[PDB]
This record gives structure tokens, C-alpha cells and sequence, in this order.
């Protein structure tokens, strides 16, 4: 094991569950983690967003 | 041109290097700002 100074590049296996939606839950996305209802919309991302 | 246009990322790279320099490496067989 050697670690100095960019370690974000081998990291273990990512799960990944089911998702669910029109009901509250505690989400966990990328990183960016809290509570709502996630449904399905219509607005527009560009590619990198 | 006196316009306007916005500009998007490509690539990211975790490489992490000390830089102070920079150079271009062109053909030889107008010009850049």
C-alpha cells in the first residue's frame, strides 16, 4: 500500500441499489446525500452537468 | 471576433503534476493568442 498525495484513483467496488420514486426517502447521490422525494421531471442538462 | 460564446470542460485529469512551464509541439511542413 503506498498513499502520497492523490488517493482518488483505486478505491474498492461501489454498490449501487434499487430506486424508488413518489415517496420520501433518504438519498444518496454521487456524494450529494439528503431527504426528499425524487420524481421524474422534465428540465434540461447539458451533457457535463 | 467581438462576440460572445461560452466555454465547456473536457477532460479532467487526476495526474497531479508541479507545473511551471508550458510550450506547443506543431508541425513543421495563422498563428495563436
Amino acid at each position: 500500500f503506498e498513499l502520497l498525495h492523490a488517493p482518488a484513483t483505486v478505491c474498492g467496488p461501489k454498490k449501487s441499489t434499487n430506486l424508488v420514486k413518489n415517496k420520501c426517502v433518504n438519498f444518496n447521490f454521487n456524494g450529494l446525500t439528503g431527504t426528499g422525494v425524487l420524481t421524474e421531471s422534465n428540465k434540461k442538462f447539458l451533457p457535463f452537468q | 471576433p467581438q462576440g460572445f460564446s461560452a466555454l465547456e470542460p473536457l477532460v479532467d485529469l487526476p495526474i497531479g503534476i508541479n507545473i511551471t512551464r508550458f510550450q506547443t509541439l506543431l508541425a513543421l511542413h495563422a498563428a495563436y493568442y
